[PDB]
Parts: structure tokens; C-alpha cells; sequence
């Protein structure tokens, strides 16, 4: 699986937007939705959120995580476990690229929120690769990552699962 | 030795001895001929070439920088080492056999030993020719095409011992 | 050893990581082929005095040849098979029509599975649906946007895009167009996505 | 039928398969599938779009011309056909293959750095020629049973039959008074009385005191294999003998089968099911070979109604007329006469409708007609002087010296030039009797591989067009017209045949069945 | 099933398939569903006028929903393609009422690939072997899929007492109990039935 | 999507993949041997090889020989897999070059357990460790070593760990071309350069 299709399941999340236009409602195939009002809040799913954005069809609001005090509580917190904490979406730096990518103009404090949720990206692909360590080392049969989001399990698990092979029949090879 | 060289003196032109012109695996005797059409494009190309110092030193089609050609050079050096394909190394063996004879003939013509040998450092050389032509195309094996340029020239360079 | 031809053979595929499919290697298939033909005259002169005769020592060379003769065989079928990897990412990745300079690669038994080949999957696309199929070679990548900015880089005839409606695709003339109308071209390179 | 529906359904069949179509295509597709339905439509788009894809495709996007050809092979059109069944190739048509020895094939040269080749040749080219000569033989000469023993093929080891092979530069060295040394390479008489061998890596003497010489009729530039001992700068030839000759079916075996031929084809004519079956579609299907037509002369244009009117039944599909067409060469007067021969002949194949409607001509001029003669290959006759025939008698074809004619599976070489005799006066060893000249003459040809085995001053070729004269696989016929004697031979699945001087051999000439390849004699010395 | 869980479902078997080892049991009322979907919604949208903003944004998720099905099917087609003996075998072996691997278009498929690869290889080489050679099994030749490898999961019904096998020392083994909403790093091995019955998601 | 993908190295496995270029290329490399029983015929290999004869030959043929009575020949270590060796791997696994000591150290070790050698416990747990000790190594330069020359880090590797260094490039590399954004442009194939 690619970070594309990551990214691609991670577009279905929804978020709130301001339209400037006005719109029944519509009935998509995974669920309807609008009315579209102008100048009234609505939630969509974040490829329509940004689509509409780009064609400079509404405003986009932040979520209610993406937040200076939240996400700094939040990191504090995933600082000072040893564990994987609960994150405030499941697919946050998702989230975070392209909501801040798109409409920084409408987000405020941007820059605190992107550094916040680069500082919890790192503390947690630290806490896999020691994940990954312990593992190989103490030859574990299964582990635990409860609080794991896909983009993270996506960055590096090709390269872990394919170690765990190599390491499962390296110690089966005496069978008979 | 006289300056230029004076094709009526022969070998005497060449002071060297004959154990340091054996290590050189390519020896050029680079005579200035005359030629009235060689010197006017020559002289053509020198004053277009000293016009040339203030045009912001452009680059030229068909031609690689010259960082780009050093790097390249440090490249293909550490990466490819080349051999000679078995064919090839048997075109070069005859070749060799051929070109010995005929400079123990020229000697023997001569009554008089020539400055410049043909030894097996020189069978070496067009070797090492032949893999540095590989080198530049990163190929593992030198061709009998790659061989047959390293004979051309080191036949350059063996005219230029006649 | 005997094996090493077959080995050349192995050597060349293992040499392009790539993908990248080299020119068949007919005089060297040619060759252990006729390596294999030896081995098993000679096996078969062999096994025959030991039994006829009754003579035992000759069963170790026997299994020697007979191990051999496997070896090749696994070599040239390995080969082949792996060519035949190559030869099936080309429908994806480029498309049905070959270009000829990689064509001349191919030998004429692998056009005849490529065409096989092409053949069924077509048929399979067909089979999908109701009608028209579904065309599973295209939508590649993720859909990101409806239309896309596309630019020429080859020369290139009239383009429909649907209908009477066409777009002449002269080089460095610039087009926006649906992506799914797109996507073959810019895969084959006749076309550059920008931004 | 519904033309959105249509054309939806016939784009989605050719984008399933990965075809893209041009609007002028897909316009012309509906249009020509409007009158089809669901019984049959997707068969037919499927059956069409198959005959798109065995057509050269460049490119995945498809033009009018060849889904407009695809769907007219699906309605046929090739009934009774003349195009696919019978083609007369000009020497300067046929496709320029180059051998490359580290991959052990041919390429054509838009594969190669090779150059084009033209009239004004190159000094390499002129080398070349004679390189490439060795080349083929030399392939073909590894190939035989001389060569080494497999991996432990025999216990002892064995020296490639007793027939391993070497080159001039090996044995120039340690081999002194070796008594089983075997080199192929070209006869030269590099100082006279002083033969001389060469290939492409050196020359040597050729001590030939003794010759043991098998039959064939050796000359200057006859490559051999020169078997004896070296010694002193000179090769002391214990016997001379030429390479093997191949059958095509040997050569297509091994390389495939490649066109080399030439032609539409893109394989071998010979290995055709379709093309099996439409040679024998007429049980008689037949065709007629003169040579040396002196039609400035009244009596062969009489002969020549006489023999319109003998071959009324059953007419050939085409007459061949072998080049030397005058008595009299001798320029002006020949041009004009030659305008009143073609005149003549239109107005006596209008006397005869009903074979200038079945039957073709096809002329194939001699060295001394008028034009560019005396260099290989020859260009066609004059245009100025065949025109008056060309709007007359649309039915025919001048063409080069020498021309391939293909006949559905069947490959025929057409060649006018008096080369026995040229042959026997650059002989370098007398042959024996025992073996008859044509025969030799074929011998020599089949294994010399080529039409012109002699000297270029001797056989005068564009450098770079020597190719064309070469006989390389060995064909269904070798139509070689010389003055010599009208003939009849045969090896390796072809036979060679002279159809000898039109007004010397008694105005006899030679009849072709390529559906059982038979060949009869035009007996007609009393008509 | 309303349309919204049918998308999710087709979701659902697209990531098993991309991250199962072998070729997972089919979902033929999940593609025929996807694809009369598809159809329908492109009708309407032919009916529909352009230059509407609607219209766009269904013709946007139409592109979502065919980009998954499009994948999941490529996806299914590669692990035909690399172990097409091994699942026409199975096929051949399958008793009656168990679920099928295949559809009967991918059966075609695989049938037909596989024929045209032994033809393929019988032309090209196999009819020159000697005679004893000339015949190779690709149920031999074809390498099996590797149920041992190891797989990320998230568990949507709870689970217990699922064996962990560490290696051949059977003392070594251990049981877990995998919590609603836990995720696992594991063999797959140890839990085919589990997601085979939807138990579990491969992530 | 549909990219071509190699048949995958089944060396770890009790046998070797047949269709795999890795395994094949792995089998070849040789093995040595001592010859229990004269073969006539074999003289112009090694008119008999006489019995007792110390031989080097290609591993596919040393399995093909082997039968487990012994009968044709017995089977030796190579050097890098007996004692001392084992003792070099069990001081520090990551600085021994496993490129140089054959290319396919794991497969061939993994391989050379068939012949049912009384130290088949010991070489099984010397490859285990080695690949532990190697691991974190492997992991750290793969993930993290972007876009620069991994010549010098991927030199001491055998190919397993290459493929998994590879493995680990690729992941990163994706990695970053998503977060720089370079992943949403609809691209030509490599096929292009043709």
C-alpha cells in the first residue's frame, strides 16, 4: 500500500465548511449530503473539503483537535508515555497536510499546529523503530500497537514484516 | 633531441633510453606538418577562439562539462573494472604475435636496435586500453570492438615508432 | 562444469533489476539445448551398458547427468519464465501495442503469449459488467482531481475527446482535460501532467 | 442499430483491448458496423479488432487506413487475389540484412548504425562487400558437422570431425609444418603464378602443386577451404574444396524464419498456411521463361504469335522475357527499335485479349540493352522507351537485372548474364569432365552463396548494393538466362534452370508449374 | 445492505486483499453490487446537464468508487496471475458449498493463463527437451503463497484464546485475546479463519 | 499496481524455489565434497574419478548426489560456516562482510542444513543471531539513510539484507514523496527511456 492510497482512505474523514454557495442536498453513494447554505457550516468529506476549496467554492474550518493548547497537551502526553497514545484522529498527519496545505489562509495558527503534529509524528515513528528493535531482539512471536495510525504502519511495516519473515524461517529451519 | 623532429636523423631524434619508453603504454610523435587548408581552419579556429574569451562562457552541443566529465571520471573509476572477453583476448594474442614480427623484421632490416621496444608491457597496455574504453561505457567485458580500437591506437602509436 | 552456459543465461536476467526485458538469447538457449541433447545420448549409452552388462559402477555418473540434465532444464525454464514476467508488466505499465525497438526483444513464441495474454485479460475486463466492462488498467494512481492540466510532448495527431469535439496534439500545446481521458497518454508518455 | 450505442460499444472494444481511435476511424467503424446487431456485433468487433492487431502497429492510437484495411479482410476482398500471390521485386528493393556475429543474427539496417546504400559508395563499402561475403560463408561454414564435440562427446577428444577450422592469423606464428591445417578464405592471384589466400585478418601464400579438387569450378574470389600444412610464409594446399551448401529449410530452421527473400511478407513465404493453400487454389497455376528476345527482328516477333496462339489455352499467369532483347544493341537505332518492338508486342497481346487479360510481362534487360547496363544491379529499361507500352499494356512490369519473383510460397531468382563463360575464362584449375558445366556452374554458385563469384572488374557492382546479388537461403529457382546452354538442374530444394538465347537455342524456351514445381520445355523449334 | 456499507465492505476487501499473502475467498455480490452502482449513478449523470456543480461532485465519487474496485480487482488478478496452479488446484479440489477464490470470470482467466503459459513454454523449449524432460509440472515449478508472513491487523469482533506459535518448540506456545479495537502484529497463519469470516482487518 | 515483480527467494525455506534466479544463482556456488565411491567416466571433469577424491562442485549437485545413506559422497562445511567463523559472528555480526563471504550467506547457510550435518543446531543458531545482530543496523541506514550515496552502508550486506535495505529505501522514499507532494503527478513509466 502506497502513502497515495493512505492519503486516499484518509480523504474520506469529514471536516466542516462555509459554503458561498447555495445547494440542495446530494445523494452520494456513501452517504448524502448538504443542504449546502451559504455562509452556514456543513460537514463533507475532506476530498470534497478541499476540491471545493480549490475551486474557491467555500471556507474550510479547522477541527476541533486542531487546536495550540489540544495538540500541545497531546504531545505531552505521547512524550511522556512509553506507549502508543490515543491520537486525536486516526489519520491525523494526513489531516494536517492537507488541511494546512490547502487552506493555511483559513486555519489559524498554522504553523503551530504543523510543528505540533511533526513533533508527535517523530516521538511516535520513535517509539515503532524501538517497537521494532525490541522485537527482532527478544525474537517476539506478536506485538501490540494498539493506538497505531495506518499512515504510521504504512511507513514502515513493508520493511518490519519482511525483517519478521526473514526472522520466522531463520528460526523454524530445524522442523524435523 | 634537434628541436623538431628531423625524419632524415631516425631514431636519433629519441634520447630517451629504451627502459623508460618501454613503461609508456602510448607513445605520440605528434609532428607539425604543414597544410595550407589545416592552418587556415586552425587559424580560424584560434582567433574565433580568442573572440570567444568574453561570450559568458557558454556550454556546446555534443559536449560534457568539465566537473560533469570529472565526476563521471571518479565515477566509472570506482565503480566498473572490466576483463577481456575470451575472443577478444584471442584477436589481441594473434595481433601481438604479428606486430612482434614485424618489429624484430624492421630491426633486422635496420642492422640497428629501435628506440622505441614492443614488449609484453606494451601486449599489457593495449590490454588496459581496452578495459578503459569498457570503463567509460561501465561495461564488464571489453568487446573485440573495444579491442580493436585499443589496436588502433596503439598502431597510432606504433607508426609513430616505424 | 557443464552448467556455466545455462548460467550465462541466468546471469543476464539477474543483471536488470529493472524490469527492462534484454534481446532473447536464442544462440545461447540454442546452446544448452543442444548441451542437454549430448547429456542425455551419453546417459542413455551408459544406462543401457550398466544394465545390458550388469556392471554397477556406472550408476554414480548416471545420477551425475541425470542431476545435470534437471540443472539445465531449471535454468532455461527459469529463464523463460521470468522473460514472461517482464513481458506481462509491460501491458500495465506501457500498454497493448509494444513499441518496436522493445518489440525486436521479443521472440516470436512471446508475442504469441502476449497476444494470448492480452486476449484474455480483455476478455476478462469485458466480462465485468453488463456492458462496455470495466477497464481496470486504467485508474492506476488515486483520483486527486475531475480534470487535469495537460501538456504535449510528442508531436501527435487529432485527439477525440468526445465526438466531433477534438484536440490536435501539437508539441508544447497545452490542453485541460479529464484525467481519465488522459491517463493512457500521459503513461505513455505522449502527454506530461503539470501541476 | 443505435449510433451512440454503437459507437460507445465499439470504442469500449477497442479501448478493452488498448486501442485507441482516431475520429476518422471510429466514423468509418460505425459506418461500416451500422448494419449489425447484438447477434453478431461483438464477434464482429472482436474478429476485427484481431485483424487490426496482426498489422505492423506503431503505436496503440490507429488511423482510417488500417481499420479500413482490417475490415475489409473481415468482408474478404482477397478472392482471386494477384497481390500476396505474386510480387516481382526489384534488386534495389530487397531488404539490406547485416549478420552481426556477437549476437549470431541478421538485423535489418534500421536496427544497425549501418548506412544506406547508394551508387557512390564509400572505400569502406567496396571492402565491404568481399567482408560480408566472408561473413555469410563463414557463418554458414560453423554450422556444419566440422564443428567441435560437446561437453565429452566422444572420450577422446576430436578435431571437429577431422575438419576444425582456423584463420590466416593463427597459423602466421607457432605452426610451422602443422600437417591438419584448415582455412577458409578467398582465391587470389596476388602475384601472378603467386597465388595468394585472404580473409579478414590476413593473407598467405598458396603453394597449390597438388589440388585434389572436389567438383566445382574454382576461379578467382572463390572463397574455399584450403586444407594442408604452413610453412616458410606459404600454405602448402593439400586440397581445395567450398563450403557446404545449406537447404533453406536448414537456415529458416536456425535463424528462423526471416524474410531474407524479401517482399510484403514479414516471414518466410515459404512457411504460410494461408499462402500454402492459395498457391494450389489453381492446379495449373503456371508460368512461361524466354531469354535474348530479339524482337527487332520480324521472325521472333512472328515466333512470338506463334507461340501466343500455341499457349491460348491454358495462358500463363506471366511470361518472363529475359534480357538481350536486340540483334543490334547499338544505341539510337536500338532505342527506337526497341519503341517499335514494344509497339509491336502491344499491338499482338491485343491481338490475343483473351492473354493479355490472364497473363502479365515482366522484362528483366540484359548488359547490353540500352541504359545503365554493364554495372549490377542493372535499373529497368528505359522508362521514355516503355511508356507507349505502359498506358497500352497496363498488365506488365520492367523491372531490374536481376529481379526476385515470389509466386505465393515459392521463391524464383531472375538473372541475365553470360556468366559460364566469364566463369570458365577465370577458371584457376581446369575441372574435370566427369561432372557437366551447368552442373558446375550451379555447384559453384549454391556454394559460393552468391551470382557474381568473381573479380569486380570481372562483374562490375554498385559497392554497396552487393547484397542484392547474393544467394543466401537457397531459393525455389535460380533462372539464370545465358547464352551458354538452356538447362535444367537441381540441389538443396531448388532448380536451376537456363532458358537459354531465345534466337540460338532454335526458339526453345522453358514453362514453370510452381503447384507441383515442375518444369517443362517449350520444345517449339518448329513454330 | 444500503450502499453506504457496500462501499465500506468493498473498502474492507480491498485492504485484505492488498495485505493478505494469498488469494482471499471472492465477493462476487460486492463487485456485481460496485458495478450496477457505477452504472446507475452514470446513467443519471447522462441524463443530468453540465456545467453543474452537483454532477461534478458525483462524477468525483464515481472516480473514488471505481479507482477502489479497479484496484481490489488488478489486485486479485496479480495473485492469479503468480499462483495460478495453486488456485486452479484448489478450484479442482474444492468441495461443494465451500466458497469459491475465484469468480467464474477470474476461473476463465486463470484457466486461460495457465494454458497459454504451458503452451508457451512447450514450444519454446520443452518439445526440444529430451523426451523424459519434456513434461514439467508447474503445481511444482510455481511457488505457494507464504501463509507465514507476517501481517498487521485491527480486530473488529473480540477474539480469545487465539494461539501465538512462536516457532517449532510447541512448549513455546502461548494464547492472546484480541480486545475490540486492538491492533496486531502476527502471522497470518494464525488467523485465516479470522478474517476470512471478517473478524479481523489487515491494515 | 501490475509492476513486474521477480519470483521471490524461498532459500530460507526447507526448499529452495525453483523458479527463483536468486536460488538458482545461490545453488551454484560450490560446495566441497569427499567422493565415497569411485564414477567412472568423470575423469575429464572431476578415466574415473577414483574413490576418496576431495571435490569442490555446485550445491544443486551436491543435493542431487546426497542421499542420506551416504552412499556417493560425503558433505563438508565451507569455512565460513564451521567453528571459528561462528565464533567471528558471535563477537560483532555487523562489521563481517557477508558480500564478500558469499553473497547469499543466509540461503546457502540455510541450504547447507539438508545434508543433515551433526553441527545443523549450532549453524542454525549462528545464522539466526547473525541476522539479529545485523538487524538494527539494516533498519537505522535503510529508514534513514535519503538521497544520498548508500554505496558505503550497502556494501557489507549479503543480498537478503539488500533486498531488505532496498525494502527500506523504497518505504522511505515514498514516505517523502508524499510529504513533499511529488506523489500526486500522473507520470510515463520507466518504459519511456525506449
Amino acid at each position: 500500500m502506497d502513502a497515495a492510497e493512505v492519503e486516499f482512505l484518509a480523504e474520506k474523514e469529514l471536516v466542516t465548511i462555509i459554503p458561498n454557495f447555495s445547494l440542495d442536498k446530494i445523494y452520494l453513494i456513501g452517504g448524502d449530503l448538504g443542504p449546502f447554505n451559504p455562509g452556514l457550516p456543513v460537514e463533507v468529506p475532506l476530498w470534497l473539503a478541499i476540491n471545493l476549496k480549490q475551486r474557491q467554492k467555500c471556507r474550510l474550518l479547522p477541527p476541533e483537535w486542531m487546536d495550540v493548547e489540544k495538540l500541545e497537551k497531546m504531545r505531552d502526553h505521547e512524550r511522556k508515555e512509553e506507549t502508543f497514545t490515543p491520537m486525536p484522529s486516526p489519520y491525523y498527519m494526513e489531516l494536517t497536510k492537507l488541511l494546512l496545505n490547502h487552506a493555511s489562509d483559513n486555519i489559524p495558527k498554522a504553523d503551530e499546529i504543523r510543528t505540533l503534529v511533526k513533533d508527535m509524528w517523530d516521538t511516535r515513528i520513535a517509539k515503532l523503530r524501538v517497537s521494532a528493535d525490541s522485537f527482532v531482539r527478544q525474537q517476539e512471536a506478536h506485538a501490540k500497537l494498539d493506538n497505531l495510525t495506518l499512515m504510521e504502519i504504512n511507513t514502515s511495516g513493508t520493511f518490519l514484516t519482511q525483517a519478521l519473515n526473514h526472522m520466522y524461517k531463520l528460526r523454524t529451519n530445524l522442523q524435523p | 633531441v634537434f628541436g623538431r623532429w628531423d625524419e632524415t636523423k631516425g631514431e636519433d631524434n629519441i634520447d630517451f633510453m629504451p627502459t623508460i619508453l618501454s613503461r609508456f603504454d602510448m607513445i605520440f610523435i605528434v609532428k607539425d606538418e604543414h597544410n595550407e587548408e589545416r592552418d587556415v581552419m586552425l587559424a580560424k579556429h584560434v582567433i574565433t577562439l580568442h573572440v570567444s574569451a568574453l561570450t559568458q562562457t557558454q556550454a556546446v552541443e555534443g559536449e560534457i562539462d568539465l566537473a560533469k566529465l570529472k565526476k563521471f571520471i571518479a565515477y566509472c573509476r570506482v565503480k566498473c573494472g572490466p576483463r577481456l572477453s575470451a575472443e577478444a583476448a584471442e584477436k589481441l594474442k594473434n595481433r601481438y604475435i604479428i606486430m612482434r614480427s614485424g618489429a624484430r623484421q624492421h630491426e633486422r632490416d635496420s642492422d640497428r636496435r629501435s628506440s622505441i621496444p614492443i614488449t609484453v608491457r606494451q601486449l599489457e597496455a593495449i590490454v588496459r586500453i581496452a578495459e578503459a574504453l569498457s570503463k567509460m561505457k561501465l561495461q564488464p567485458f571489453a568487446t573485440e570492438a573495444d579491442v580493436e580500437e585499443a589496436l588502433r591506437l596503439f598502431q597510432v602509436s606504433t607508426l609513430d615508432a616505424a | 562444469m557443464f552448467c556455466e552456459k545455462a548460467m550465462e543465461l541466468i546471469r543476464e536476467l539477474h543483471r536488470a533489476p529493472e524490469g527492462q526485458l534484454p534481446a532473447f538469447n536464442e544462440d545461447g538457449l540454442r546452446q544448452v539445448l543442444e548441451e542437454m541433447k549430448a547429456l542425455y545420448e551419453q546417459n542413455q549409452s551408459d544406462v543401457n551398458e550398466a544394465k545390458s552388462g550388469g556392471r554397477s559402477d556406472l550408476i554414480p555418473t548416471i545420477k551425475f547427468r541425470h542431476c545435470s540434465l534437471l540443472r539445465n532444464r531449471r535454468c532455461t525454464v527459469a529463464y523463460l519464465y521470468d522473460r514472461l514476467l517482464r513481458i506481462r508488466a509491460l501491458r500495465w505499465e506501457y500498454g497493448s501495442v509494444l513499441p518496436n525497438a522493445l518489440r525486436f526483444h521479443m521472440a516470436a513464441e512471446e508475442m504469441e503469449w502476449f497476444n494470448n495474454y492480452k486476449r484474455s485479460l480483455a476478455t476478462y475486463m469485458r466480462s465485468l459488467g453488463g456492458d462496455e466492462g470495466l477497464d481496470i488498467t486504467q485508474d492506476m494512481k488515486p483520483p486527486k482531481s475531475l480534470y487535469i492540466e495537460v501538456r504535449c510532448l510528442k508531436d501527435y495527431g487529432e485527439f477525440e475527446v468526445d465526438d466531433g469535439t477534438s484536440v490536435l496534439l501539437k508539441k508544447n500545446s497545452q490542453h485541460f482535460l479529464p484525467r481519465w481521458k488522459c491517463e493512457q497518454l500521459i503513461r505513455q508518455g505522449v502527454l506530461e501532467h503539470i501541476l | 442499430m443505435a449510433p451512440e450505442r454503437l459507437r460507445s460499444r465499439a470504442l469500449s472494444a477497442f479501448k478493452l483491448r488498448g486501442l485507441l481511435l482516431r475520429g476518422e476511424a471510429i466514423k468509418y467503424l460505425t459506418e461500416a458496423l451500422q448494419s449489425i446487431s447484438e447477434l453478431e456485433l461483438e464477434d464482429k468487433l472482436e474478429k476485427i479488432i484481431n485483424a487490426v492487431e496482426k498489422q505492423p502497429l506503431s503505436s496503440n492510437m490507429i488511423e482510417r487506413s488500417v481499420v479500413e484495411a482490417a475490415v475489409q479482410e473481415c468482408s474478404q476482398s482477397v478472392d482471386e487475389t494477384i497481390e500476396h500471390v505474386f510480387n516481382i521485386i526489384g534488386a534495389f528493393d530487397i531488404p539490406r540484412f547485416v549478420y552481426n556475429s556477437e549476437r549470431k543474427k541478421f538485423l535489418p539496417l534500421l536496427m544497425t548504425n549501418h548506412p544506406a546504400p547508394n551508387l557512390f559508395g564509400t572505400p569502406r563499402d567496396k571492402a565491404e562487400m568481399f567482408r560480408e561475403r566472408y561473413t555469410i560463408l563463414h557463418q554458414r561454414t560453423h554450422r556444419h558437422e566440422l564443428f567441435t564435440p560437446p561437453v565429452i562427446g566422444s572420450h577422446p577428444d576430436e578435431s571437429g570431425s577431422k575438419f576444425q577450422l582456423k584463420t590466416i592469423e593463427t597459423l602466421l606464428g607457432s605452426t610451422t609444418k602443422i600437417g591438419d591445417a584448415i582455412v577458409l578464405g578467398m582465391i587470389t592471384q596476388l602475384k601472378e603464378g603467386k597465388f595468394f589466400l585472404e580473409d579478414p585478418t590476413g593473407t598467405v601464400q598458396l603453394d597449390l602443386s597438388k589440388a585434389q579438387f572436389h567438383s566445382g569450378l574454382y576461379t578467382e574470389a572463390c572463397f574455399v577451404l584450403a586444407e594442408g600444412w604452413f610453412e616458410d610464409q606459404v600454405f602448402h594446399v593439400n586440397a581445395f574444396g567450398f563450403p557446404p551448401t545449406e537447404p533453406s529449410s536448414t537456415t529458416r530452421a536456425y535463424y528462423g524464419n526471416i524474410n531474407f527473400f524479401g517482399g510484403p511478407s514479414n516471414t518466410s513465404v515459404k512457411t504460410s498456411a494461408k499462402l500454402k493453400q492459395l498457391e494450389e487454389e489453381n492446379k495449373d497455376a503456371m508460368f512461361v521463361f524466354l531469354s535474348d528476345v530479339w524482337l527487332d527482328q520480324v521472325e521472333v516477333l512472328e515466333k512470338l504469335r506463334i507461340m501466343f496462339a500455341g499457349y491460348s489455352p491454358a495462358p500463363p499467369t506471366c511470361f518472363i522475357l529475359c534480357g538481350n532483347f536486340s540483334s543490334a544493341p547499338y544505341g539510337k537505332n536500338q532505342v527506337q527499335a526497341l519503341k517499335d518492338s514494344l509497339k509491336t508486342l502491344a499491338d499482338i497481346i491485343c491481338e490475343y485479349p483473351d492473354i493479355h487479360q490472364s497473363s502479365r510481362f515482366v522484362f528483366v534487360p540484359g548488359p547490353e540493352d540500352p541504359g545503365f547496363g554493364s554495372i549490377l544491379p542493372r535499373p529497368p529499361l528505359a522508362e521514355s522507351i516503355t511508356n507507349e507500352f505502359r498506358q497500352r499494356v497496363p498488365f506488365s512490369v520492367f523491372t531490374t537485372n536481376p529481379c526476385r519473383i515470389q509466386y505465393c510460397t515459392q521463391e524464383i531468382t531472375v538473372f541475365r548474364e553470360d556468366l559460364v563463360n566469364k566463369m570458365c575464362r577465370n577458371c584457376v584449375r581446369f575441372p574435370s569432365s566427369n561432372l557437366a558445366i551447368p552442373n558446375h556452374f550451379v555447384k559453384t554458385i549454391l556454394s559460393q552463396g552468391h551470382l557474381t563469384p568473381l573479380p569486380l572488374y570481372v562483374c562490375p557492382v554498385y559497392w554497396a548494393y552487393d547484397y542484392a546479388l547474393r544467394v543466401y537461403p537457397v531459393p525455389d529457382l535460380l533462372v539464370i538466362a545465358d547464352k551458354y546452354d538452356p538447362f535444367t538442374t537441381t540441389n538443396t530444394e531448388c532448380l536451376c534452370i537456363n532458358p537459354g538465347s531465345f534466337p540460338r537455342s532454335g526458339f526453345s524456351f522453358k514453362v514453370f508449374y510452381p503447384s507441383n514445381k515442375t518444369v517443362e520445355d517449350s520444345k517449339l523449334q518448329g513454330f | 445492505l444500503t450502499p453506504a456499507e457496500l462501499i465500506e465492505r468493498l473498502e474492507q476487501a480491498w485492504m485484505n486483499e492488498k495485505f493478505a499473502p494469498e488469494l482471499l475467498e471472492s465477493k462476487p455480490e460486492i463487485v456485481e453490487c460496485v458495478m450496477e452502482q457505477l452504472e446507475h449513478m452514470e446513467e443519471n449523470l447522462r441524463r443530468a446537464k453540465r456545467e453543474d456543480l452537483k454532477v461534478s461532485i458525483h462524477q468525483m465519487e464515481m472516480e473514488r468508487i471505481r479507482y477502489v474496485l479497479s484496484s481490489y480487482l488488478r489486485c486479485r488478478l496479480m495473485k492469479i496471475e503468480k499462483f495460478f496452479p495453486h488456485v486452479l488446484e484448489k478450484e479442482k479440489t474444492r468441495p461443494e458449498g465451500e466458497p469459491s477464490s475465484l469468480s467464474p470470470e477470474e476461473l476463465a482467466f486463470a484457466r486461460e493463463f495457465m494454458a497459454n503459459t504451458e503452451s508457451y513454454l512447450k514450444n519454446v523449449a520443452l518439445k526440444h527437451m529430451p523426451p523424459n524432460l519434456q513434461k514439467v509440472d508447474l503445481f511444482r515449478a510455481v511457488p505457494k503463497p507464504d501463509l507465514d508472513s507476517y501481517v498487521f491487523l485491527r480486530v473488529r469482533e473480540r477474539q480469545e484464546n487465539i494461539l501465538v506459535e512462536p516457532d517449532t518448540d510447541e512448549q513455546r506456545d502461548y494464547v492472546i485475546d484480541l480486545e475490540k479495537g486492538s491492533q496486531h502484529l502476527i502471522r497470518y497463519k494464525t488467523i485465516a479463519p479470522l478474517v476470512a469470516s471478517g473478524a479481523v482487518q489487515l491494515i | 499496481s501490475e509492476a513486474y515483480f521477480r519470483v521471490e527467494s524461498g532459500a530460507l525455506g526447507p526448499e529452495e524455489n525453483f523458479l527463483s534466479l536468486d536460488d538458482i544463482l545461490m545453488s551454484h556456488e560450490k560446495l566441497p565434497v569427499r567422493t565415497e565411491t569411485a564414477m567412472p567416466r568423470l575423469g575429464a571433469f572431476f578415466n574415473a574419478v577414483p574413490q576418496g577424491s576431495k571435490l569442490e562442485l555446485p550445491l544443486w549437485l551436491a543435493k542431487g548426489l546426497f542421499d542420506n545413506k551416504r552412499r556417493i559422497l560425503s558433505v563438508e562445511l565451507p569455512k565460513i560456516y564451521q567453528e571459528g567463523w561462528r565464533t567471528v559472528f558471535s563477537a560483532d555480526p555487523n562489521v563481517v562482510d557477508l558480500h564478500k563471504m558469499g553473497p547469499h550467506f543466509y540461503g546457502f547457510g540455510s541450504q547447507l542444513l539438508h545434508f543433515d550435518s551433526p553441527e545443523n543446531a549450532d549453524i542454525s543458531q549462528s545464522l539466526l543471531q547473525t541476522f539479529i545482530g545485523r538487524f538494527r543496523r539494516i533498519m537505522d541506514s535503510s529508514q534513514n539513510a535519503y538521497n544520498e550515496d548508500t554505496s558505503a552502508l550497502v556494501a557489507r550486506l549479503d543480498e537478503m539484507e539488500r533486498g531488505l535495505f532496498q525494502t527500506g529505501q523504497k518505504g522511505l522514499n515514498d514516505f517523502q514523496c508524499w510529504e513533499k507532494g511529488q506523489a500526486s503527478q500522473i507520470t510515463a513509466s520507466n518504459l519511456v527511456q525506449n
